[PDB]
């Protein structure tokens, strides 16, 4: 109910070795593209973990 | 009436006046596909309920 709101943004969503890491759960997001994240920077994206 | 099928996505974009019958799948994410085709390979086509 109190889901987070931290504005994690203006950073690097690096995923090169992350994708190849099988132990990793999931990082591909359809939002824009699974690939369009590395140099992509977020306006005001807020994490709601 | 699921006899009517429609694609889920095409790697290329549209092309006027042409019919595609390809049934393979691309490595998208989660379970992209096994080898080239087979299990854990979300079919490019889905029917109509």
């Amino acid at each position: 109910y109190a889901w987070n709101r931290k504005r994690i943004s203006n950073c690097v969503a690096d995923y090169s070795v992350l994708y190849n890491s099988a132990s990793f759960s999931t990082f591909k997001c359809y939002g824009v593209s699974p690939t369009k994240l590395n140099d992509l920077c977020f306006t005001n994206v807020y994490a709601d973990s | 009436n699921y006899n009517y099928l429609y694609r889920l996505f095409r790697k290329s974009n549209l092309k006027p006046f042409e019919r595609d019958i390809s049934t393979e799948i691309y490595q998208a994410g989660s379970t992209p596909c096994n080898g080239v085709e087979g299990f854990n390979c979300y079919f490019p086509l889905q029917s109509y309920g």
